[PDB]
């Protein structure tokens, strides 16, 4: 959308191209939203990252082409911390982080809190996620 | 059952339309506040221990922010029951009738 | 009266991006504690990736200053990269000019930052660690062409001093940190170890003799020191993807201080943990170092912080609380925020955390 | 009712009524200046008498 | 838990 | 309109005891409407000091210090049971044990420590010619036998990390001071004139304890003061065990909610009243280290303090030469407020060490 | 409240003479930071030259004081001269009395001051340099008669401690800086090296044993230390043609400080080039030292500076600007000057330089 027709402090991350974008796909996502759905270890130590779109029709992999489409501001990748292929103890990490600012009137809101964490690509390290002031990588590390 | 549904407490605006469709006999969906509700401090959650995989919250097609996902039994994460086909778009203006381009 | 006007603007970027537009103004009608006045300075910083395949970024900083009608310039370019999680390597050149005198320098250095402990009881019980004691091991190799007779004089005097006295290693710290820099070292928790001069040799370079001097030092931290406790945070090489620019500079005279700093760089907002973003914990060394110099006058502060979140991004736990809001353009002004601004301008360390997430 | 004003139709009586109203207004201005001064002086927690120079403790006096 | 009460407070700095 | 006022409210109450007794009920509350200089807020703390005389045959006393704190949702706790005694006029011993808990982590410790406080000089020309000597340089030599069981994973990790650091790094003796003064603690080290010598280690080893490995560390360090150091310059009477006959307690705490500090301090301990000669007593002249250290945080916001000191004296004792002068006298209890006393309170809250001596006799 | 009143007067002398009478008054209503009160001082510094042949000048200093009713006195006279441009030699006696105790001492001390660098790049570019990092080397032989018993006790204890304890050479800095002196050591930039003692011998003199101590040390400064960076300016012997006296002292109580300073000495004015003179740069050590003590009470300052130039001299570029030039009678008060006075009273070192020429 044109800069002069948008809310003043809008970055290119939130400025959408394809001027009629909202009706081409889901209107919630300015850019196509992909989810890390599985990260398994088979044969060698390398893990197979599975990028299933929010539409849920395909089962893709990071790949140089989608990496380029990421670093060109066209797609976004999230992990859904409830992912069962996690390495860090997200259930304890989410709970003890909500205990700083959440009062359990329901006594179970913190327990069942799940959120998405975005994934970015530098280059030297692959698809890496920055979580809790530390930069984890999907390759090893974060899984 | 399978195909658990979940709520992302990162897109959810707490509207509770998902809670309206959850069966009262299973309080799967709830509220957490952590602050004032004028700033989105009323997110919703899905109690996976109480959720019985109704599809009611997701198949109702009312989540405005795409927080309901319905992870598929194998690994697939949906976001909305059907998604438009991601079309290439352009403006069609004719040459010297109807429009004149320029 | 001595009223201190200041407007701060923080415009963040969303998604996985951590970038932020930071422009700040300051107008303090008080005498600066500079023994030489007027002290007008211009600071320009830039950085861009060289090859992100292995982390090189070309960071260039130009300092232009006129202190008591003495035009001072320092340009430096560096190719810095994180060789390891704890080790960093850099290489570059620059020049230093004061009036007619000007000597160019080229260097190659490696800084290795160690933490005294890596206990995970602290990590899993302190959600926002701040004080992280450690020690940086600078290993600096710098070559300076010796063209002017003043370069010859400096080099000959330095080598003669090193050969003569055995206390050059610790007495250099008196020279190295000119004036109140030495006191700033102690107040910030820093401690400079005796430098280990590994050799001062000159060789005839391209056009003349070049003074190549290997030396290293190990400067530690009690926890406040920014260069150690936030070693992985002060150098966001992984989350750099485009040229990042910061243009600072102050016009200062005997009866006022005028500051105007612009900014464009990642690391403004860091993940607080579990998807919750936050403005990065305030770098403590600038606060404590402005501490010996912000306490000399009582001042009335009207400070305006204008934090502009990206779309969909809400806030939680603003302390002090944001004063007004325009659905993104959160504004801090007066009340507890001006009190916190006075506190940190006089050297305070009090926390002002902005926990924001969509 | 206090006699400061009058329901008098003659100009000479309203002379005195206006004089009384003006005097009471000036007295109100003086007392209000003193009382606003006291409100400011309590608002800043500096209860020190300007003439004799002592202070005044709000918690015990 | 005294922090939580301050954490979960509506903005009280309105004009 | 006016300048940034930032009022600070505080009251102080001292109630003394008569005769040779040196006891005193100290009661203090404070409220500063300024942001505390802590990088993690809000902070809370609940300090309990409990003291009971064990046996006056040679000087054992049972001192218990329990600290409970809440710092940015982190629940911090630390308790110290200790049996301190004065084996010699110049040497102090202590056998103690305690525990520290942060969040879920917690490790117990037991220690046998001995501190030797030596003054550089004992010149009579100072003692008989300076009636009230404030500064007195010295040096304390700590000798600690602390035994920590290693039953947690991080306890073991800390143990091998430390032993590897000692074996590999030859500078561990002095680089320990950087880790060992968290943040501004090292900066406050210089403010009071405290110089920490390099620690010297008699050895680290582990042995089979009652239920598991126990990390036993024998280390010594010494700290010397230029005169402000109250743990050195006032060593002899900071530990009134000879004049302790009944249990002594101090309860302190503060709230640090990022918009202000609210302090509650109790107290019941001997040594409050110290003799000044000729039957004239005095409140113990103020410790230097608290004032100088709190000056490092009290100068960030200008403030119009509203202080109130209430000293209560035993029957027959009359106060004389109180500088600044006491505001009022209701029979037997004197009160300070405003004027020069408020200026002194601001002076000492910003770090000043001006003399405020209260002399009283009968 | 805490009103601060002060008047400063500087009447100068023309021509090649840099002489100037400096007498100042000060009244502060804030309690002093002295743990013993009330504290009083009387300071009398008088200097007269022996003869221009070798630069010897008699300098006598009397320090009368009463702290907590304890009588204190310190009278020292010494022949001080610069035998070289970097080394100064002094011989003198003196006595120190506290209450009834008193010990007279005699010493022959030679001090050499060495800068780390003497580069022409700095000198030809910086017109008014402030910081000169360097080391000042002390060398003192001091003989104190041991007539009373307490002197003998101190002497025996000291020789026993030096012979037995090996850490004396650096633990002497703990005893040797009373209280806040140790903190002011680093707050001003001074580093006291370990003293090395060439011997503690004794002999029978005119009446009894004399404790002769031959020791030396070196204090290094980062630039603010005026005893190092201004070595050639603290001791202006060549321009001392008449006796110079400086009387000063303060009457300090539990609720105020009353300062009177009287002075008449050369070096008040320093040349700035092209027949243009100026007041000497303010010594930064007094400012940074009083800042450690002049920040405990907020104060409103009413200061009046008044310089009286000789006939024909006119101030140009007064910063902050003067108020009224009643001929050569120039006055500063309020406005920016009061702000600078509060600045320096709280520890500021900002430039207030006054330039004039005839
Ligand atoms: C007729 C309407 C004229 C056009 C209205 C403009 C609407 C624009 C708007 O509302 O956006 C806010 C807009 C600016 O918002 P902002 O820039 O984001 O800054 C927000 C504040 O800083 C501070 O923001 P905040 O978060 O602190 O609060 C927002 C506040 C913002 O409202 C205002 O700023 C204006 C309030 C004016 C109150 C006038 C009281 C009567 C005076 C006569 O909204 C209110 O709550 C207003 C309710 C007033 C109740 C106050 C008394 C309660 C105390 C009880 C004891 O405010 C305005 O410009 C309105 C000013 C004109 C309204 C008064 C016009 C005359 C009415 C008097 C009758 C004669
Ligand atoms: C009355 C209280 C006033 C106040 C009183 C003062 C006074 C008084 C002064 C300042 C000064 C400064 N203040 Mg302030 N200040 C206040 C409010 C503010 C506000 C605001 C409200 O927004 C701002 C933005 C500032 C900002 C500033 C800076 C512009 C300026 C000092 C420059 C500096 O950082 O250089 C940093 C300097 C250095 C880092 C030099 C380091 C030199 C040493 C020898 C080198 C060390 C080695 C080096 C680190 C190695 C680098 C290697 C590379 C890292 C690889 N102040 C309050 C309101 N402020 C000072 C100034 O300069 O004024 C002109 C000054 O005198
Ligand atoms: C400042 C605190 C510590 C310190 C902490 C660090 C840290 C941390 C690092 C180094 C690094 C280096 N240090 Mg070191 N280092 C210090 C003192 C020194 C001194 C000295 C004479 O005192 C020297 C010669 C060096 C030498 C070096 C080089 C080997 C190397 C990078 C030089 C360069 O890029 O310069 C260029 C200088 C600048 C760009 C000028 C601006 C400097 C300030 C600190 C930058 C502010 C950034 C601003 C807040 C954010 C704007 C960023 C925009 C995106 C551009 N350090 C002091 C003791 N040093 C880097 C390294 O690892 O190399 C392997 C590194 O990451
Ligand atoms: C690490 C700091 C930067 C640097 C920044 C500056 C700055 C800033 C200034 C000078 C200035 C000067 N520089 Mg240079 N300069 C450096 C490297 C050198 C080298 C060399 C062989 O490496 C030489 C001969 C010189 C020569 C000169 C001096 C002759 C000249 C004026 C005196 C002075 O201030 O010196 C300063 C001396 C130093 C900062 C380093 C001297 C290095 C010595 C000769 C060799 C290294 C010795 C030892 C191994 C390193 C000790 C640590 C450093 C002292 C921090 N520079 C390095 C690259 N240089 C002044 C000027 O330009 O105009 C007045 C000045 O203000
Ligand atoms: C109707 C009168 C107003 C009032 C009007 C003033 C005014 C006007 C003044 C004081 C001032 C003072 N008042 Mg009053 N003051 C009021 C109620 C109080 C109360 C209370 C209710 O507890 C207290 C503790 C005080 C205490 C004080 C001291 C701070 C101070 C000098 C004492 C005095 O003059 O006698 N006032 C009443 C309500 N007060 C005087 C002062 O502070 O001088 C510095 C001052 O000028
Ligand atoms: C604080 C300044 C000096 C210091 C000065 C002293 C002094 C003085 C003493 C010790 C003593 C001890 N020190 Mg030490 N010591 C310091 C730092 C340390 C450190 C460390 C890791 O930093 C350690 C391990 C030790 C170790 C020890 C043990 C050898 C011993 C017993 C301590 C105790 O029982 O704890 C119990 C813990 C407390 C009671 C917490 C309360 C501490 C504060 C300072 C006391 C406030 C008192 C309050 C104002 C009024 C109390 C009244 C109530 C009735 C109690 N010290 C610092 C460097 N140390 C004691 C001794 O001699 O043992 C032989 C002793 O008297
Ligand atoms: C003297 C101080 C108290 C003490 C008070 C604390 C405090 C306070 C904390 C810890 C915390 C921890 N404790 Mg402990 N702890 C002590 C004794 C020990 C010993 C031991 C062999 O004696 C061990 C293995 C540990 C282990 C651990 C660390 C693994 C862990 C977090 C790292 C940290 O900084 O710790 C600090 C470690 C120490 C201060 C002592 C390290 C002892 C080493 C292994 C052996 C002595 C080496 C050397 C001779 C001593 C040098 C001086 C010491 C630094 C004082 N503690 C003594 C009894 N401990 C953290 C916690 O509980 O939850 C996060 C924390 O915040
Ligand atoms: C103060 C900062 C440095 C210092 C800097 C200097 C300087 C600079 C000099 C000496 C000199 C001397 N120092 Mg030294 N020296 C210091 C600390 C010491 C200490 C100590 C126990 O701390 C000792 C024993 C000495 C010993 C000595 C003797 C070797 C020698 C002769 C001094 C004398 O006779 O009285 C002289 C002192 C006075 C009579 C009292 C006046 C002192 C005050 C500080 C001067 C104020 C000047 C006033 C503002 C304006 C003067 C105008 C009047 C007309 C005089 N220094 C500190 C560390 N030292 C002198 C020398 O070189 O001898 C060869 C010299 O010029
Ligand atoms: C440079 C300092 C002045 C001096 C100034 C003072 C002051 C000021 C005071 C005393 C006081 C006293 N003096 Mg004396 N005194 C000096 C020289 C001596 C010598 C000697 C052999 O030279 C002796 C035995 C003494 C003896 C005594 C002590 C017994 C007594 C109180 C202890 C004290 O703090 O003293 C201070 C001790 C020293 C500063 C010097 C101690 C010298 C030792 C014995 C030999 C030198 C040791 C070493 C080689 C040099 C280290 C540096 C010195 C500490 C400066 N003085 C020198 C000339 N002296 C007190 C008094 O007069 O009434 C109570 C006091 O307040
Ligand atoms: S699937 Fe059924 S039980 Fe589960 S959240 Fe949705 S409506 Fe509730």
């Amino acid at each position: 959308m044109q800069p002069q027709l948008s809310r003043p402090q809008t970055a290119s991350n939130q400025v959408r191209k394809a001027v009629s974008g909202p009706w081409s796909g889901n209107a919630v996502h300015k850019a196509e939203k992909y989810f890390i759905t599985s990260a398994k270890r088979d044969r060698d130590g390398k893990l197979q990252i599975e990028l299933v779109p929010a539409s849920g029709r395909r089962k893709l992999s990071p790949t140089p082409e989608m990496i380029r489409r990421l670093i060109d501001g066209e797609i976004e990748i999230y992990i859904l911390t409830t992912q069962p292929d996690i390495a860090i103890d997200m259930n304890k990490e989410i709970i003890d982080m909500e205990n700083r600012y959440v009062i359990d009137f329901d006594k179970r809101g913190v327990k069942w809190t799940m959120r998405e964490i975005p994934v970015f690509y530098h280059e030297g390290k692959g698809l890496c996620v920055e979580l809790h002031n530390k930069i984890y990588t999907l390759d090893q590390f974060f899984k | 059952a399978k195909k658990h549904y979940f709520i992302i407490e990162n897109l959810c605006v707490g509207c509770g339309l998902c809670l309206d469709k959850c069966p009262p006999k299973v309080n799967a969906i709830g509220y957490k506040f952590y602050g004032d509700v004028q700033e989105g401090g009323f997110r919703c959650y899905i109690d996976q221990a109480a959720c019985i995989s109704c599809s009611a919250c997701f198949s109702g097609d009312e989540c405005p922010s795409g927080a309901l996902i319905e992870v598929l039994p194998d690994g697939e994460v949906l976001d909305f029951s059907y998604t438009p086909p991601e079309r290439l778009d352009f403006d069609l203006r004719f040459l010297h009738r109807f429009h004149r381009e320029a | 009266v001595t009223t201190a006007h200041s407007d701060y603007e923080i415009v963040l970027e969303g998604g996985s991006s951590s970038w932020g537009k930071v422009k700040a103004r300051a107008k303090v009608n008080a005498p600066p504690a500079s023994p030489l006045l007027p002290a007008d300075c211009d600071v320009k910083l830039n950085v861009k990736p060289l090859d992100p395949a292995k982390g090189f970024v070309r960071i260039s900083a130009v300092f232009e200053s006129i202190v008591d009608s003495t035009k001072n310039k320092l340009t430096i370019e560096a190719d810095i990269a994180n060789e390891t999680k704890e080790r960093r390597i850099s290489v570059g050149e620059g020049m230093v000019s004061v009036g007619d005198f000007s000597h160019t320098f080229s260097f190659e250095g490696s800084v290795v930052n160690l933490f005294y402990y890596r206990s995970d009881a602290v990590r899993r019980n302190v959600p926002n660690p701040i004080y992280m004691q450690g020690r940086q091991f600078h290993d600096i190799l710098m070559k300076v062409p010796l063209d002017n007779n003043d370069l010859i004089d400096t080099w000959e005097g330095t080598v003669k001093a090193i050969g003569s006295t055995g206390a050059f290693n610790d007495w250099i710290r008196d020279f190295w940190f000119i004036g109140p820099a030495f006191t700033a070292l102690n107040e910030g928790g820093q401690r400079i170890s005796r430098i280990e001069v590994n050799g001062l040799n000159t060789e005839s370079g391209p056009k003349g003799p070049v003074g190549v001097s290997r030396w290293r030092f190990s400067h530690g931290g009690s926890g406040m020191v920014d260069s150690i406790s936030r070693w992985a945070e002060l150098f966001p090489s992984d989350k750099l993807n485009r040229p990042a620019q910061v243009e600072a500079g102050f016009r200062s005279d005997s009866q006022g201080i005028e500051v105007k700093v612009d900014g464009e760089f990642p690391g403004v907002s860091v993940d607080a943990g579990g998807g919750l973003r936050r403005i990065l914990n305030h770098p403590l060394i600038p606060l404590v170092h402005h501490g010996m110099v912000g306490k000399f006058n009582n001042f009335n502060v009207d400070a305006q912080l204008k934090v502009v979140l990206p779309k969909g991004y809400k806030i939680r736990y603003a302390a002090p609380q944001y004063r007004s809001q325009n659905l993104e353009e959160y504004r801090w002004s007066g009340g507890a925020y001006a009190r916190w601004v006075e506190h940190v301008c006089k050297g305070g360390v009090g926390q002002f955390e902005i926990l924001y997430a969509q | 009712s206090l006699g400061i004003d009058t329901y008098s139709t003659k100009t000479a009586d309203l002379e005195a009524a206006g004089a009384r109203l003006l005097g009471w207004a000036a007295f109100h201005f003086l007392v209000g200046s003193v009382l606003i001064f006291g409100g400011w002086r309590h608002w800043t927690h500096n209860l020190t008498n300007p003439f004799t120079g002592r202070c005044g403790n709000f918690r015990d006096f | 838990r005294r922090f939580l009460f301050q954490r979960t407070e509506t903005r009280s700095t309105k004009w």
